[PDB]
């Protein structure tokens, strides 16, 4: 059934899973007509297909003409996301294929289940976690990727770096989960927090900076405060 | 006019005729029913009254044999036979009418409601969703599992009803899943009307069937069938605008029918909501829809 607090940890045991966030597929920024109406103009988004044990992460970046002449795009945005997951796992050697996908939105639930009807052994599954994956575009290099796109392409990263061989999994999500929540609730001061040392840098083949066992302690202490602190602004407390 | 004459009435028994039912007391000097209308599919229903659990009743045309009830005291339930004697049986019907042993089936003659609630209901197909070939008269009861209920136990005693489900292969065309799931038109048309079913009258009798067995034996699986072939053709854009038009007259004579107070348990707020109120069948239904509002409007 649902994932949540209680049964958290089956994440990281050795039965392939993927989460699957569509919060960014569908993406316009609004504007006024010169008749003084409102219309939209989409940008390019992607899905948000990640494997929590491995860090790997499928990218599939949704190009605008995707949209060109379709109506309803929410919903149909739902079920491109199916389809392109359901794509995906065709294209994975059987041994690769996941046995379950988490959604992070429950409205994907039936659109993933129909277009996964040919793998009946494939669990499809929501989560009572409130996830922070759509901060994923504020991610620099996944960002520029997305909006550098004239077609649609699939992208692979590893969103850990190079974490798993220092740290389990299961911290390695933590320290994930805290940085994308930091960077949803005051992206500004995420980003100067993890980039105002110039002495640290990103790897060429990372999206993280480089930063010793030490200073992830400092980071992640600054990113608690952060949220903290946004708390506070916000509930004036 | 035909007769279903009773060897006895050993035990205290509610009997229901179609809509009709009445008392029979433990003894009670109680040989049948006579005045039958010929022409019709009829259901004869019984519950004991020492025992309301397992309504249970018998789907059968008097144009098929001469049928009779007799009680037996080791299965405990009130039994439908066949005399195939013909001579046999004008003898006993006569010599109980004589003296005036049975209740007459009440037919007003204002009245289509049974004609309108088994339009489409034929006892051929009644045999092949319940399997019990040696009789031309069907069993049905309360506890009775459909096929569908089963693959979610024997075999023999189940209700083979059209399995209908919404999120099924059948029911979905490779790369049309989105139009296929939200407009069911494909599934309606031509998987199960072209397909299964051949015509739009057989899917109404299966329709009209389910709901009889929901509401006269409150079978729980029945009840879930009537409403997935609703929900079907509510769910379809494209459906003949003579199916529309008989399915409001089907549904306004059920809805009709049922009784006020078993509303609660015989009707599915969602499917009925989405029926008239979302679904693309939202405005197709104008009959049904008036009988519902001013009938069940808590259910809306
Ligand atoms: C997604 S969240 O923002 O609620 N943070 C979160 C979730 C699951 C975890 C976790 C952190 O640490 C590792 C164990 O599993």
């Amino acid at each position: 059934g649902a994932m949540n607090s209680s049964n958290y940890a089956e994440l990281f045991n050795n039965d392939i899973k993927l989460f699957v966030d569509d919060t960014n597929v569908y993406r316009v920024t609004v504007h006024k007509t010169f008749e003084g109406n409102v219309a939209t103009k989409a940008i390019n988004g992607c899905i948000f297909t990640l494997n929590p044990k491995t860090g790997h992460l499928f990218l599939k970046i949704i190009h605008t003409s995707v949209w060109a002449g379709q109506k309803r795009l929410s919903q149909l945005a739902k079920w491109k996301t199916a389809e392109e997951v359901s794509a995906l796992v065709r294209s994975l050697p059987k041994e690769e294929q996941p046995k379950q996908i988490i959604v992070t939105r429950k409205a994907m639930l039936d659109p993933l289940e129909v277009h996964m009807l040919d793998f009946p052994n494939i669990a499809i599954r929501p989560t009572e976690l409130r996830l922070p994956f759509s901060a994923a575009m504020s991610i620099d290099k996944l960002s520029d990727v997305v909006m550098k796109a004239t077609e649609p392409q699939m992208v692979l990263f590893n969103i850990y770096d190079d974490w798993l061989d220092r740290i389990s999994s299961y911290t390695a999500f933590s320290r994930l989960t805290l940085l994308l929540r930091a960077l949803k609730t005051n992206e500004e001061s995420a980003k100067m927090i993890l980039l105002s040392d110039p002495t640290i840098t990103i790897k060429s083949y990372h999206l993280w900076p480089s930063f010793t066992d030490e200073q992830w302690i400092t980071i992640e202490s600054q990113m608690r405060d952060l949220i903290l602190t946004e708390y506070g602004r916000k509930y004036n407390v | 006019m035909n007769t279903v004459p009773f060897t006895s009435a050993p035990i205290e028994v509610t009997i229901g005729i179609d809509q009709y039912s009445f008392n029979v007391k433990e003894n009670q000097p109680f040989h049948g029913i006579k005045d039958i209308p010929i022409g019709h599919v009829h259901v004869i229903h019984f519950q004991h009254a020492d025992n309301s659990s397992m309504r249970y009743g018998y789907w059968f045309d008097c144009r098929m044999g001469n049928f009779y009830i007799q009680y037996d005291p080791k299965d405990g339930l009130y039994k439908m036979m066949e005399e195939r004697d013909g001579a046999k049986f004008e003898n006993i019907v006569h010599n109980f009418k004589e003296r005036q042993m049975m209740v007459s089936y009440p037919k007003i003659d204002e009245d289509d409601t049974w004609y309108n609630l088994t339009e489409f209901v034929q006892m051929d197909k009644i045999r092949k969703i319940v399997r019990k070939d040696e009789n031309q008269f069907s069993y049905v009861d309360s506890s009775m599992t459909t096929v569908q209920e089963n693959e979610l136990s024997d075999p023999a005693h189940s209700l083979n009803y059209t399995v209908i489900n919404f999120k099924s292969r059948e029911a979905i065309r490779p790369g049309h899943e989105m139009e296929d799931f939200l407009d069911k038109s494909y599934y309606l048309n031509t998987v199960m009307l072209q397909g299964i079913f051949k015509n739009s009258s057989n899917y109404f009798g299966e329709l009209q069937f389910a709901f009889l067995n929901a509401m006269f034996f409150g079978n729980y699986g029945s009840s879930l069938q009537w409403h997935a072939m609703i929900e079907l053709i509510c769910s379809s854009a494209t459906v003949p605008k003579h199916m529309l038009d008989k399915l409001d007259e089907i549904l306004y004579y059920q809805i009709k029918t049922l009784p006020e107070q078993y509303s609660d348990i015989l009707l599915n707020e969602r499917v009925w909501n989405i029926c008239l109120y979302s679904s693309f069948q939202k405005n197709s239904l104008h009959n049904t829809e008036k009988i519902m509002e001013n009938k069940y409007p808590e259910l809306l």
